[PDB]
Order: structure tokens, then sequence, then C-alpha cells
């Protein structure tokens, strides 16, 4: 399954 | 920015067989940016029912993407993919051989 | 046998055209296994593997909301990073972002990955300690001090020391064969005179997984690397590989030369000649 939302850059 | 010329190579899921239900690929792969034109032709025609894989990359960051359709071979039908890129000053055509 | 498990994802801005263009494809090792495209219909994740198709409707839906997301976040960081970098508010600028883990047979993680690359080029990498990062110039700086701010660096440790590691091998468990056995290369020599005196034996391997394989053609037993044409590993389209490796040699002097074919799915290397 995939990784939450990063911050942004 | 960088820019990578695509890869092609064109060929069979199967040994081609005349007369036997195969696929005819189209493998580009090692470029960038992702914005890419590929046609599969017979006898020089676009073919209109073609289906590629989901835009993937490599360690490198350049892309692939297999460009896929339903053929049967003949000994007389000739088969090429046709590719457009911003790499290239005009389109790239290779030619499918059942040797390669 | 060692696994891995990786996430790669496609951000491209078409600044006049609406927001950037987000794909995601999931992989276990050589096999793809989930998309999710932001220009679909009505955009959701998708299986790509039979042996995904069993998980419920939480997971897909809890997955389909996180790429809606991240895409928006990655809207941002292309807004971010055009600005960093003093660049026209007018051009397809390109982030992708890769990460994922690599567990030995014990299924415990050997090496957590997470990074990503601006136009092609190495921007920010994740370093092998799962705490610190190495940005490869001063706009990646910027980032790399942002992200130190919000303890970025734990949220990904988490998840590759945690759900990265135990949902790889929920996968390799209902994967099963198709994961955990390699399928070997069906192998064999062809045989094409180019004149009186010339031919090509071409080695062929095809419908192996996974893709890794190496093919030699030696004379007398010596490997012939100088003289050998090799196409890249390609895929059939139907999850396993090709490959072929060509040698040309003079007419009658075929039965000096063998090719080897070393694969995981083989009991032990081939050597095949032209028969
Ligand atoms: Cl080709
Ligand atoms: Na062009």
């Amino acid at each position: 399954e995939p990784r939450s939302p990063s911050h942004s850059m | 920015m960088i820019q990578r010329t695509p890869k092609i190579q064109v060929y069979s899921r199967h040994p081609a067989e005349n007369g036997k239900s195969n696929f005819l690929n189209c493998y580009v792969s090692g470029f960038h940016p992702s914005d890419i034109e590929v046609d599969l032709l017979k006898n020089g025609e676009r073919i209109e029912k073609v289906e590629h894989s989901d835009l993937s990359f490599s360690k490198d960051w350049s892309f692939y993407l297999l460009y896929y359709t339903e053929f049967t071979p003949t000994e007389k039908d000739e088969y090429a993919c046709r590719v457009n890129h911003v790499t290239l000053s005009q389109p790239k055509i290779v030619k499918w051989d059942r040797d390669m | 046998g060692s696994h891995s498990m990786r996430y790669f994802y496609t951000s491209v801005s078409r600044p006049g055209r609406g927001e950037p263009r987000f794909i995601s494809v999931g992989y276990v090792d050589d096999t793809q296994f989930v998309r999710f495209d932001s220009d679909a219909a009505s955009p959701r994740e998708e299986p790509r593997a039979p042996w995904i198709e069993q998980e419920g409707p939480e997971y897909w839906d809890r997955n389909t909301q996180i790429y809606k997301a991240q895409a928006q976040t990655d809207r941002e960081s292309l807004r971010n990073l055009r600005g960093y970098y003093n660049q026209s508010e007018a051009g397809s600028h390109t982030l992708q972002s890769m990460y994922g883990c690599d567990v030995g047979p014990d299924g415990r993680l050997l090496r957590g990955h997470d990074q990503y690359a601006y136009d092609g080029k190495d921007y920010i990498a994740l370093n092998e300690d799962l705490r610190s990062w190495t940005a490869a110039d001063t706009a990646a700086q910027i980032t790399q001090r942002k992200w130190e701010a919000a303890r970025e660096a734990e949220q990904r440790r988490a998840y590759l020391e945690g759900e990265c590691v135990e949902w790889l091998r929920r996968y390799l468990e209902n994967g099963k064969d198709k994961l955990e056995r390699a399928d070997p290369p069906k192998t064999h020599v062809t045989h094409h005179p180019i004149s009186d005196h010339e031919a090509t034996l071409r080695c062929w391997a095809l419908g192996f997984y996974p893709a890794e394989i190496t093919l030699t053609w030696q004379r007398d037993g010596e490997d012939q690397t100088q003289d050998t044409e090799l196409v890249e590993t390609r895929p059939a389209g139907d999850r396993t590989f090709q490959k072929w490796a060509a040698v040309v040699v003079p007419s009658g002097e075929e039965q000096r030369y063998t090719c080897h074919v070393q694969h995981e799915g083989l009991p032990k290397p081939l050597t095949l000649r032209w028969e």
C-alpha cells in the first residue's frame, strides 16, 4: 500500500 | 533540463507463426521527458486499437512504455513502430523482424 | 528469497491546460500490481496483477484518497520548484518520486528508499539511515530544511519500517508462486546464413521471470564478449521478459559455439547449441 502524502517540497 | 533519446525494440510476444494469433510489441525506454508518440503500423498504415503499459521508469529516472496490439502475422504483412519525441529530429521508424 | 516493493510517481505540469497529470504505479519485485492516473474518468487505484484483486474495498478506497492528495501536493511542489529555480511559469516540468523497501528472506527490512528527481535529475533523497537527507543543490536544500522542520524523515522511516515491510509480506503470501518462484526461460538457438562464409547464431530466452538474466556466447568455452550482440531485456507483455544474444561465425564452425544461460529459475546454468 502507498505511503500517506508528504509535505510539499 | 535532461533530455534522453528513446531506445526502441519491436518484436512479437511469442515466436511468429504465420496465421497464428500473437501480440506485436514496441518497447520504448530510456527516454526523458515522458511526452512521446508511438504508433504501430501495418503495411505503412496506423493501427487503430493500440494499448500501452502504465508510465513507469528506471533507476536513472528514464521512462519506459510498452505499446502493443493483438495481431496474426502473415508472410506478406509488414509491421513497424513509429516514434516521435522531442529528442528526435524526425519520427523514428523501426521495422518488425520476426527473427529479432 | 529477498524481495522489494516500490512505488513510482510521475507528475508533469502543463500550465494553461489545468492541473499536473499524476500517475503512480506500484511493483513487487518485477511485477506491477497497481496503478493510478489523475486523468482517468473516475481516478482510482486499479489492480494490475491477479493476486492483489482479493484486497477488500477499504484497501482501494484508502489508496485512492492517498493518490488524490499526493497529486495535489505534487502540484504544490512543482509550483515551489519552478520558483526555486527561477523558471518560466509557462513551461512543463516533471517531478518523479520513487520509494519502497527491500527485505531479506525472513521478511525484515534490509534497506529503505525515498527519493525524487526534477526534470530527470536527482533532486533530494532519504539517506540509508532513514533519518537524514541528501540534497543535490541549493534549491533542494530549501526542500531539505522544510522537511527537517516538518520531521518528514520520521514519517518516511515509519512507513518504510512498518507498513512497507508488512504489506510486502502480505502480497508475497497472496501472490504465492507468482512472486516466490522464478519462472525459467524457454531457450532455443536459431541459425541465419549471411553469406557462403558467415552465419548468425542467435540464442533466445523467452518467458522468464524475474528480469535478471545472463546470456553469453562462448567459443571453445571462452566468452565472446567483444563479438556478441546483446539486446536489452524486454517485457513480453504478459509479466515475463525476453532477451537474446547473437554472434556471427564462419560457416562450418557453428559447432565450436555454445550459449550459456544463467537465470534464478533454472536448476543449473544451461549450455545450448545449434541443434
Ligand atoms: Cl527492434
Ligand atoms: Na521530434
